[PDB]
């Protein structure tokens, strides 16, 4: 299991990705796409298929997509993501 | 369950 | 300028990264190659050509390659790399 | 000027 953490400085903009998931607690939250020319793509830090285990230190284990969204809405200039490779 | 997509 | 940070858990094994640099303080320390099948390569979050600005929070600004070697050997189980895109 | 490498 390859797990790593990345800290992204978004320079006032979005991370440049879309995540997908359900409200079923243990379903995984996955990175589904990368915006062309966006931060995620330019850094090459995260990719499609990657599972998000935590955001800003708050675990998503057994948490619905709505929780991930709640956290993202409170993201500051720097966002930390714990990633699990598929 | 329903799968939703969120841009961020 | 795009900077991001990656935290890797090498445990007892290697990161699977080869860095290059001179002993001239101002010269940049760069990621020159990746071990095929190594941790760094598997994450897909580390790229050849990018510059290492800091290791485990100690800045390499004005520091020679030898300092980076020193920091990596003392980094412990978790290695945090602050990276600047080339 | 001498460039060296280190593998880890």
């Amino acid at each position: 299991a390859i797990i790593y953490t990345v800290e992204l400085k978004r320079y006032g903009g979005p991370l440049g990705i879309t995540i997908s998931g359900t409200e079923e607690p243990f379903d995984p939250i996955i990175i589904s796409s990368l915006t062309k020319g966006g931060l995620a793509e330019r850094t090459g830090a995260i990719h499609i298929g990657d599972r998000i285990l935590a955001i800003n230190s708050s675990s998503l284990k057994g948490k619905p997509l709505s929780e991930a969204i709640h956290l993202l809405q409170m993201a500051g200039e720097t966002v930390t993501l714990k990633i699990k490779k598929q | 369950a329903t799968v939703r997509t969120y841009s961020c």
